[PDB]
């Protein structure tokens, strides 16, 4: 896994935050939109071909301009940041450290753990934590299901 | 008086109930530039058993394979336009924004109003007399009752009623004696919940409206019709002659009428035993498609939806107790020609619903408008040398009914 830096092509008409954040940065915001044009051709490429293609609809641009090319699909990325209830496991091995808190989604069989240097001790605190989901959408609907990002 | 603002006041608007129920998915991105004009689907097959002492299935005849079909087509189009002169329009009022907005809810009202009638023009079903409005619960959850009884249980239910209705069945939840929750509610937002008697309501303004048509005289069957499964594999329609009709008037039977026949029940489509409704059997019912007339002599031809299955060498395929046969006795429900507005009750595999992608026109400037998942063009050009400008919008909608017996009008009884 890797982190990435990207570029925004056209941010005066893709980007739309929260309309209640108020600050530099944007801090204080809970949802955004990222739009960002397509091709009929990479459409069916990724997704799938069964369902026709709907576009999300601004009417920003045009303002004075010949447009010609209709082959162009717009879809967002959307966002939006929760507060959920996470169940945080502290496995309390002595050996080579001890206290060590880990969240419910490191398991010691989903991670190859064995309790070979770790001890289950306390695993029921439930902490509430911030966390953060992306998806893809259309004018129609779900073209990728919500999924978390690695983040706060 | 010459100083106006730069904010319009606020207007009326209808809503969307029934384009968010339709089958949406089915009929979706299928009529292509190689389909063409129509496209159809598969039917589910039917088979019969035969009883015997000791097999010996030689003497008699084995099941044999008919293929059904059931075809979607296209609509007309949906087409608004605007023609003016730049200069006066340009004056304080912004490239037609001020038209940008009240445009889209007038060709998607347009697309329910049209949906709305389709639905009510091919559905089969019917329940109670449609002179009794909607006064007490059970008058929503026979609907519920019926569609059970019937068998349909792969898909969802749903009834539609109006503004006014749903008032009344608050009043009547205001009058529970030990939910809380349901009184409070009822009490303070008049808000009737989601599943009511076992199918879910909702509450729509802007539904459509239909007339009786004038018509008199103790109608019956004149010929025994064509109603075996060969004929009536393909559309589930079929035609019908009535004599003991009025002498000679025109629009006898309007479209959307529902015609019962007495002495002809229901089955259960899977057991193929009759309907019985707590107190008398269920009677068989048609929906009129085209506006009918009566000529000298009380002959009326006429083309219903929903057909009386009673195939003979096909016995699988039955829907009806008995065959319908000529000097039959029927009826026509509702007063001489009153107007009403009806109530839809139907499942979710009952009508479809889908929009062709309209290719932009060469040369001439244009964008997509969405709305509520619809896409609109938008086209402009200037044909005409007098400062003479053009605007048009426009949409093509695609709709298709799978089988007519899951779906119709509904009433309340007395």
């Amino acid at each position: 896994q890797r982190i990435a830096i990207e570029p925004i092509y056209d941010p005066s008409r893709s980007v739309w935050f929260d309309p209640d954040a108020k600050k530099y940065d944007k801090s204080d915001a809970l949802w955004a939109f990222c739009m960002y044009s397509l091709s009929p051709e990479k459409y069916e490429a990724e997704y799938g071909k069964k369902p026709p293609t709907s576009l999300d609809v601004t009417s920003m641009t045009s303002w004075e301009y010949n447009w010609f090319g209709a082959d162009v699909i717009y879809i967002a990325k959307y966002y939006e940041v929760r507060k959920e209830s996470v169940d945080v496991i502290s496995y309390r091995h002595p050996i080579t450290g001890e206290i060590a808190t880990y969240d419910s989604d490191q398991v010691e069989d989903i991670e190859d753990e064995l309790a070979i240097a770790g001890f289950h001790e306390v695993a029921r605190r439930s902490v509430k934590r911030r966390r953060v989901y992306v998806s893809v959408v259309d004018g129609d609907g779900f073209l990728e299901k919500p999924r978390r990002i690695p983040g706060e | 008086s010459q100083i106006v603002l730069k904010k319009f006041l606020p207007g009326f608007m209808s809503d969307l109930v029934l384009a968010k129920t339709v089958d949406r998915q089915l009929l979706a991105g299928e009529i292509n530039s190689s389909t063409g004009d129509s496209v159809s689907f598969k039917r589910p097959h039917q088979f019969s058993s035969l009883r015997t002492p000791t097999g010996d299935i030689s003497g008699q005849n084995k099941n044999n394979l008919i293929s059904g079909k059931a075809t979607g087509r296209v609509g007309n189009y949906i087409t608004v336009a605007v023609e003016y002169q730049q200069l006066e329009e340009a004056i304080k009022l912004n490239q037609l924004e001020e038209i940008l907005a009240p445009v889209r809810q007038r060709i998607v009202t347009d697309l329910e109003t049209e949906l709305a009638h389709f639905m009510m023009n091919n559905g089969a079903l019917s329940l109670g007399s449609p002179n009794t409005p909607i006064t007490k619960w059970s008058d929503v959850a026979q609907t519920a009752s019926f569609l059970k009884d019937l068998g349909v249980n792969e898909g969802e239910n749903y009834a539609v009623m109006d503004p006014w209705s749903a008032q009344r069945l608050a009043d009547a939840q205001t009058g529970l004696h030990a939910s809380d929750q349901l009184v409070r509610t009822a009490w303070e937002n008049a808000q009737i919940p989601t599943n009511f008697g076992g199918i879910r309501a909702l509450m729509s303004n802007g539904l459509a409206s239909r007339t009786q048509g004038a018509f008199g005289g103790t109608l019956t069957v004149k010929t025994q019709p064509t109603v075996t499964y060969n004929a009536v594999k393909d559309s589930y329609q079929f035609t019908v002659t009535l004599t003991g009709a009025t002498a000679s008037v025109t629009g006898f039977l309007k479209a959307g009428d529902q015609v019962k026949f007495t002495n002809t029940y229901w089955l259960q489509q899977q057991t193929k035993q009759a309907l019985y409704n707590g107190a008398t059997p269920i009677s068989f019912t048609a929906t009129v498609t085209a506006d009918a007339n009566s000529d000298s002599g009380g002959d009326v031809t006429v083309t219903l939806s929903g057909v009386p299955i009673y195939d003979t060498t096909n016995p699988q395929y039955n829907s009806v107790s008995r065959q319908v046969e000529a000097g039959d006795a029927v009826s026509v429900v509702g007063t001489a020609s009153q107007t009403m507005k009806p109530n839809l009750f139907y499942n979710k595999f009952f009508c479809g619903l889908g929009s062709i992608p309209l290719p932009k026109l060469h040369s001439i400037d244009s964008a997509v408008a969405t709305y509520e998942g619809f896409s609109i063009r938008v086209h402009k050009y200037a044909d005409g040398d007098a400062n003479v400008q053009k605007m048009r919008f426009d949409l093509l909608p695609a709709y298709v009914c799978f089988n007519p017996h899951m779906g119709g009008q509904f009433f309340g009884n007395p």
